[PDB]
């Protein structure tokens, strides 16, 4: 398509956004993946494969619902819901493992591996492997499993085995440097599902792809119900994932304004942030070249969130090209920010949301007072909170 | 005309042995101890000299240089430390080569960081997650300051991908990983006579005479991580008995 | 259109004659009320306006309509039949209980009650109930059996955030049965306001109906999905039992199809024979509990035999009076599984499809792959899972060993 | 014919005073205490006992007999021990009614129950889940027995429903409920001349006569049960006052 790259990975040209960043160990499995998925990703038995789980058993397409009594807290906007909460297992990352875990199984892979942070894509991971017969290993930062405990139960009731990481700062990006070292000893017979937008090529084109279901549906629905393209589209953006999915199918579309809201933690001047975009620059990490919090020598400044899944110092290339662009706008979310857009939330819409999916919330309020009275605003709604209970209960003293 | 570390390889050929590559990282225990180790590298007879430079994240180091590379980030050490511990080795007539991961490099600037290491003395960049696909920068920066870049091959390197890494690489290189370290350097020789070094946790003078047989070096890098940590003269000791099993 | 009537019960609320199943068992205290809310469901049922506003809720909100999944891992441990999972477990709050809640919240909303409150044993109904009340504006208390407050704390947590009062009841067996018997003294006091969100198939005339109608939605769509993807009517459905809300939801729309088995699974427990069980089709005998006449357990003097299951939902030693009138007239089956029986199931659908089903679930996910060594091979079963295991994750990691 | 406690009533009303109907539950503490608690009543007052059948469930039951109805079941207590009662009630000289949820009768046999509530010497049933729209059997057995039949009214009722509640019963009708309970009492009594019984949380000799102004019996039961729990001699002291609230002169 006109957004993709070239066949190194590459997208924008000249700034190198993307390619591979990976030693030459991994060179053959890599390029195995990239084979594999260009064959497949025409297939008409693999697209067969991908259209029913996603209908019969992820639950697609997941609705667009108008949140009217949120209208008055966001300038009299009109915020529309992309119900991604209600898919199975209960985010987006579903969406992305099917396609990968179908990918698994064409190229004869016996064992399938990857990271999780908010345990969403290690329980979707599991989810599949459990249904296609596949060995499955997660790995996942030590804080990580403390704050997310439900996810680790549930991986472990699907048969995967979870691996806590407890070098670095003990998340997502530790978990991800674990199932790397594990790809390159186990490369001839493992698939690496990575769970984000980021990554080496294939894996920031091939997630966006497996993800653009999200935005076609939402670029339906929202002309069907509100009768026009929305003004805005909003989400939330860790690695970029669910950001880069919703967003795909309105880039064309010069009217439609597109804002990511990332993880400002205790506040982007604290330096205990995820805010990547924000107070990050280019460089060349977990096999991409991005935007990444790192200081004057190039070393990884470890980020800090309420949020586990968006607690992360790295983005995915294709959002570094696309801010450069011009295309899609960046702005900061803080933990209290979120938690706010979390409890209004659950009290105007009777929807608990995961923290991830508050910071999209919080920031599309703030965008609703901007763009004022009638203004469309369709919201990616990742996930939902029941990972989150136990942390916002805790925050709103409810215990 | 020719490769920075041709010489040395071409000495070593004279003398029927292999290369002794030793790698230490900058900054462990700290930035005075480690340049005085790796001094002592060069008296007790290391023909090169990997000086690692610490990353916060170093997906393909051990865990011996992984903690070690994390104890002297906590003590502070800098990139510039590395540049320093590069002039202090050729002061003292050793030769040394660079091994770190890109980013910092990027930070730095290719080009400003292949002016400075050549300034200071090093002879060449080991670049264990910068493939040549995306070696543009590096390709011209190791040309105009006449530095060799040193590739990593891997066992699962495929036949197209290990002539073009070898193709790109300048000095020696870097066979990284039963049978498959011999197997490995005779794909490479087969198409190219560009020395081959050969990684392969040495620890001991018997492990260091196996590998001279077939490859042009040795690299031991853990084993003296792990001398210096008990004391310096442990290294000495340990280096000085690898200098006699390449000789075999 | 609308659904029909040729089931209903009559004016009274009685099934297969006019001194039957159902009725009105309550104080005159809350006569007043229980007429007010049976005129109002009778006009709003056949209000096109309503049904709209129920339906769009449906689809944009609750992400109706729920898929239809083959699990052909299954197949093996079933006799060879082919299970299909009506995945209610995928609607919004995680379970059937929302299609029934939108429908009563919606009528509070018609009738001008400012006050909601509903029990709940697994916590589902509660969290649905709750979640109602934030969408529509209107306050919300929840009762629930301390025990159940312990071993559903997930649900506990969720109705607090979503801003109801969570009264955990410590009177009788702590349980489902004693959260309705609070909900009921809250309503005999707070009949001027307060709109009770009962959340299940049972009660006194018109909540039997009313809930059912509510859950038809859940047949409706199946009978079509299942004719879609197997060709043909199914040999079975097939759903849990508590107080008969999800299985007559999915029943009804298949009870004049003559050749289509209908199998409801009750909670057996430890063991029928042990006294710790809810197999209140097996073990009990008719009687007037919580306002209808219906099946319950019973001692000889006519006191409730206090129930026992490790599913927090299928812990009630009642059932509907409508499920009562399809047993006598032999249209439905009602067959025991235990705990052991039920977290089997709930483990093999973890392991075969990585569904996480609710442990009420599990029950009937375990009766049909018995049903289906029964059937045999090729046979099709429709199976309702009512809910996920979010809920039980805890319960169950302590039932696997995955903790200790 | 005429009902079974119209001549308590009708002797109440020549006498200038209200009748005295004391609750108690069978089997708190014990059966032979309250056997014993309930012979009292007689001894001291109460023109007719309400003889009440423990239930596991009961929902209409506040928490002071909620408590003794849950230890009373703890003890084993059977629906035969209320028909004992009823009997040393009518031994003593006393006029025992029933109250109980329906279960236990239909479990027991609606006819049946009727038949041997009477040979005990019962005198009607009070139903406070039973509705008349329900008691197709009940009116039949109550017909058949000679037994009366008090159903409930509450302030909440329509005007069609009090009417039918009133129809319905024989004896008198429990007015079960600030204005509210002369208001119930005044709407019977637009519709009929049955003897209105009402129950308030009485548990004093002032509010036994502030009901005994309009009603035509007052119903005391939750302050019974307090004073059983304090003594026996406790419960003769109460009953003694309420005895004398109920009169005017
Ligand atoms: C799908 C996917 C595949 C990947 F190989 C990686 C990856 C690549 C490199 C590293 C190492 C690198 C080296 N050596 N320096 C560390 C951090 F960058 C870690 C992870 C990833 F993040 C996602
Ligand atoms: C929607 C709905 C409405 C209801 F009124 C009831 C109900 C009725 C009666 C009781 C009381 C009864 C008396 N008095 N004995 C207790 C147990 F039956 C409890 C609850 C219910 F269960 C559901
Ligand atoms: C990291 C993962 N979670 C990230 C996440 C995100 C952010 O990830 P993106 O890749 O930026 O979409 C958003 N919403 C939900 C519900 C999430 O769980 C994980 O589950 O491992
Ligand atoms: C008792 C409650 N639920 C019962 C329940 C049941 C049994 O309810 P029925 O009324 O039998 O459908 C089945 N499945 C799930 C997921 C449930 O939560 C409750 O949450 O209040
Ligand atoms: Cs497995
Ligand atoms: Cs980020
Ligand atoms: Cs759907
Ligand atoms: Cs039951
Ligand atoms: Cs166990």
């Amino acid at each position: 398509t006109s957004h993709d790259p070239d066949s190194g990975g590459h997208f924008g040209g000249p700034s190198g956004w993307g390619g591979r960043y990976v030693p030459e160990a991994l060179m053959a499995v890599i390029e195995e993946v990239t084979a594999a998925y260009q064959k497949e990703r025409v297939s008409q038995d693999f697209l067969d494969d991908l259209d029913r789980l996603q209908a019969n058993y992820a639950g697609r397409p997941s609705p667009l619902y108008e949140a009217t009594r949120l209208s008055q807290h966001a300038g009299s906007a009109r915020i529309f819901l992309k119900r991604e909460d209600l898919n199975h297992t209960g985010s987006h990352k579903i969406n992305n493992v099917l396609g990968q875990a179908l990918l698994a199984r064409r190229m004869g892979k016996t064992r399938v591996i990857a990271e999780t942070g908010a345990g969403q894509h290690g329980v979707a991971t599991a989810t599949a492997c459990a249904l296609l017969g596949l060995d499955c290993v997660i790995y996942m930062g030590g804080i990580d499993t403390a704050r997310q405990a439900l996810n680790v139960a549930r991986m472990r009731l699907l048969g995967a085995e979870v691996v806590a990481v407890q070098t670095g700062s003990k998340t997502l990006k530790d978990a991800i440097n674990e199932a790397f070292r594990d790809w390159v000893a186990n490369a001839d017979n493992t698939y690496y599902c990575f769970g984000t937008a980021a990554g080496p090529h294939p894996f920031p084109t091939m997630v966006r792809d497996f993800q653009r279901i999200i935005g076609m549906e939402a670029r339906v629905q929202i002309q069907g119900q509100a009768g026009r393209l929305p003004d805005a589209v909003v989400a939330c953006v860790g690695g970029g994932s669910n950001a880069i999915g919703i967003f795909h199918a309105f880039l064309d579309d010069p009217g439609v304004r597109l804002v990511g809201f990332e993880a400002a933690g205790d506040g982007v001047e604290t330096g205990r942030h995820a805010a990547t975009f924000t107070a990050g620059s280019p460089g060349a990490f977990h096999g991409s070249f991005s935007y990444l919090l790192q200081d004057e020598d190039g070393q990884t400044i470890e980020s800090h969130s309420i949020s586990a899944g968006l607690d992360y110092p790295g983005v995915g290339p294709e959002h570094a090209w696309l801010k450069e662009a011009g295309r899609v706008d960046y702005r900061p979310i803080t933990d209290s920010e979120a938690m706010d857009a979390f409890g209004l939330l659950c009290r105007m819409e009777g929807i608990i949301p995961a923290i991830e999916s508050a910071h999209a919330v919080a920031g599309a309020l703030k965008l609703g007072v901007e763009l004022g009275r009638g203004a469309v605003i369709v919201v990616n709604l990742s996930g939902r909170g029941d990972k989150d209970v136990e942390t916002a209960a805790k925050w709103f003293g409810l215990l | 005309e020719a490769s920075r570390l041709g010489p040395v390889f071409d000495s070593c050929r004279a003398n029927n042995r292999a290369a002794l590559i030793g790698y230490l990282p900058t900054g462990y225990p700290d930035v005075p101890a480690s340049v005085a180790a790796m001094t002592a590298l060069v008296e007790s007879g290391c023909d090169i000299i990997e000086v690692g430079v610490p990353y916060s994240d170093p997906g393909m180091d051990g865990p011996t240089i992984a903690r070690a590379t994390e104890a002297a980030l906590r003590g502070g050490v800098r990139v510039r430390d590395t540049l320093a511990a590069v002039e202090a080795i050729s002061i003292a007539g050793g030769r040394a080569v660079v091994m770190t991961y890109w980013n910092p490099v990027l930070r730095y600037g290719v080009d400003a960081f292949a002016r400075d290491l050549a300034a200071a003395g090093g002879l060449g960049l080991i670049t264990p997650d910068l493939i040549p696909d995306e070696a543009q920068q590096w390709l011209a920066a190791s040309e105009e300051h006449r530095l060799d870049r040193i590739f990593l091959v891997a066992p699962s390197s495929t036949p197209e991908r290990l002539a073009a890494t070898v193709e790109a690489s300048r000095g020696f290189v870097y066979a990284a990983s039963s049978q498959a370290a011999p197997e490995l350097v005779g794909r490479v020789k087969a198409v190219s006579d560009i020395p081959v070094g050969v990684g392969l946790g040495v620890r001991s003078r018997a492990q260091a005479a196996q590998i001279a047989q077939y490859a042009d070096g040795v690299i031991v890098g853990s084993a003296l991580v792990t001398a210096l940590t008990e004391g310096l003269p442990r290294l000495r000791a340990l280096t000085g008995e690898l200098a006699a099993g390449v000789r075999l």
